């Protein structure tokens, strides 16, 4: 993606703050909450029957932190999303069978938790970075959908 | 919101489609699974090949719905009830799907009904798959 | 269908909002033209910078329309019925554009009401949000 | 757009039977009719009161006309629609504010009436060739929005 060298930079300096294992758990359960019908992916996972058992989850939390961390790589190369996600890409649509209309949700639902998370840091402009991103990660895995 | 007008333009239109719906049906999915490829992570367990047993089959269970709905214009969410709580329980297909197989179901009536598909018909058909795809997810949440 | 939790919970954010009401609709548009530039198009009359009283004055008239709906949660479209017409038959804003708005508002409601911002409120007050746009929308067609 | 051979030339080949002017006016009256809060742009056109005014007013037709004519001529350059449309796409942003969900809509529009003047002739690939061809275009369109 396109970011200005100011959108560069706030990314990358709020991110440096994110603990990926805590951000990562909330993110993917807040989405399990907020938007249940995400919760088809995640049949094996144990208890998803109220937002207490879904957010003290251990497999969710784990899972958090696996896709965040996977996440916090593509931050790393943001002139090539689609390069460094297509095997990720290629994975969800042939193996997991994930409608990517999901990833477009988990980045909305990660903006509100970096919200959450980072109060009055979490600037509009930062916002708008990050808006970006999300939709520039969200495209990167759709890429090899077919 | 269906006016009467619309309620008129749909029995119309869906009662020429009559002993043709199940074939209408299949021939919607099948332009939906090539024109939105994502909608076949719904359906990884269906030969999606042209002509399958299982798409033709489905596409009639569609169409049967629809008749249902059209049957039942002034009542929808209880004629559709058990459906409802299928796809939102059960199926869990995300809402932006139901945009996309509309789209395929209107295209679908428009190449077979050259006669009915006027513009007021085409405006009241589309709000009424508006309506049945709102009815569909509403107990989502 | 906000449950009689989700009306408790949209309640109680909507109590600690209180006096800053206005304040956060400001930044709920702020954010929405920064974050999703096609929004701007239907506000080419306004001055759209950092502090803008115009942002700030129309995010005030947000803001009161939201607190009028929670005070009315039970019965929003008679309450919203001339927002309703406003937004259908003058201003038509194309329906997608409320989706960005509640995002923007939930991000603001995050950024200052930490302890409230639980995941069971952050469900409610996104169910509460839809259903409003779902009324401004319900007469466009 | 990335199409292959065979989707260029089924687009191409259907496109040689479309009368654009009759397809513009009846696409644009479309768009008008079934989503009305598309009337916005258009109140210097006079009546569009019902149905049989929107698919007869000649100010309606003559738009329908220009816009599809540009469409037409995209058509040549399926390789560079974003080279094609940028100073449409900046039109549309600084001096028209058309909100770029209009394209899409009309896009939709478009193949339903495609579907309709074609009939058996649209099938389902020749249709998908053509939801690659409106997405490409709106895409195209949106490009330039700040
Ligand atoms: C930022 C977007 C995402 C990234 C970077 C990402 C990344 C990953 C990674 C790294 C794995 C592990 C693969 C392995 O080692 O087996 C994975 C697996 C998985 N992901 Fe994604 N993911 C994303 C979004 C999503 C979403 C939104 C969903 C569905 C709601 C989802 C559903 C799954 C499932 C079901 C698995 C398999 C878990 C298991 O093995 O049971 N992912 N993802
Ligand atoms: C107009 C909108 C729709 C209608 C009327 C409808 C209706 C139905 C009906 C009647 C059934 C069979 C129920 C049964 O056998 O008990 C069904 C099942 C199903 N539907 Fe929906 N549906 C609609 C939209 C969608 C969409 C958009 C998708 C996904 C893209 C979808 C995915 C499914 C799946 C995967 C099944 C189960 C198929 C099987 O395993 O047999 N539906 N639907
Ligand atoms: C929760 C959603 C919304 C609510 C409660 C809301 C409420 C309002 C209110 C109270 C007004 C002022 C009416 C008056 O002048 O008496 C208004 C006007 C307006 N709204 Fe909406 N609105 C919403 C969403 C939107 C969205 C998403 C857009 C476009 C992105 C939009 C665009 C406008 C415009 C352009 C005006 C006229 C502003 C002016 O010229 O003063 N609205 N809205
Ligand atoms: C395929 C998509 C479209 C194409 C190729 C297109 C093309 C054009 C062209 C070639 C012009 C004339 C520019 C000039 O004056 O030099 C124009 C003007 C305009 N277009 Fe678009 N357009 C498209 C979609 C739309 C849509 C969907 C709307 C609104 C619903 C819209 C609204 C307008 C308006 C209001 C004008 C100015 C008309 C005037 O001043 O007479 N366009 N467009």
């Amino acid at each position: 993606v396109h970011l200005t060298p100011e959108e560069k930079s706030a990314v990358t300096a709020l991110w440096g703050k994110v603990n990926v294992d805590e951000v990562g758990g909330e993110a993917l359960g807040r989405l399990l909450v907020v938007y249940p019908w995400t919760q088809r992916f995640f049949e094996s996972f144990g208890d998803l029957s109220t937002p207490d058992a879904v957010m003290g989850n251990p497999k969710v939390k784990a899972h958090g932190k696996k896709v965040l961390g996977a996440f916090s790589d593509g931050l790393a190369h943001l002139d090539n999303l689609k390069g460094t996600f297509a095997t990720l890409s290629e994975l969800h649509c042939d193996k997991l069978h994930v409608d990517p209309e999901n990833f477009r949700l988990l980045g909305n639902v990660l903006v509100c938790v970096l919200a959450h998370h980072f109060g009055k840091e979490f600037t509009p402009p930062v916002q708008a970075a990050y808006q970006k991103v999300v939709a520039g990660v969200a495209n990167a895995l759709a890429h090899k959908y077919h | 919101v269906l006016s009467p007008a619309d309620k008129t333009n749909v029995k119309a239109a869906w009662g020429k489609v009559g002993a043709h719906a199940g074939e209408y049906g299949a021939e919607a999915l099948e332009r939906m699974f090539l024109s939105f490829p994502t909608t076949k992570t719904y359906f990884p367990h269906f030969d999606l090949s042209h002509g399958s047993a299982q798409v033709k089959g489905h596409g009639k269970k569609v169409a049967d719905a629809l008749t249902n709905a059209v049957a039942h214009v002034d009542d929808m969410p209880n004629a559709l009830s058990a459906l409802s709580d299928l796809h939102a329980h059960k199926l869990r297909v995300d809402p932006v799907n139901f945009k996309l197989l509309s789209h395929c179901l209107l295209v679908t009536l428009a190449a077979h009904l050259p006669a009915e598909f006027t513009p007021a018909v085409h405006a009241s058909l589309d709000k009424f798959l508006a309506s049945v795809s709102t009815v569909l997810t509403s107990k989502y949440r």
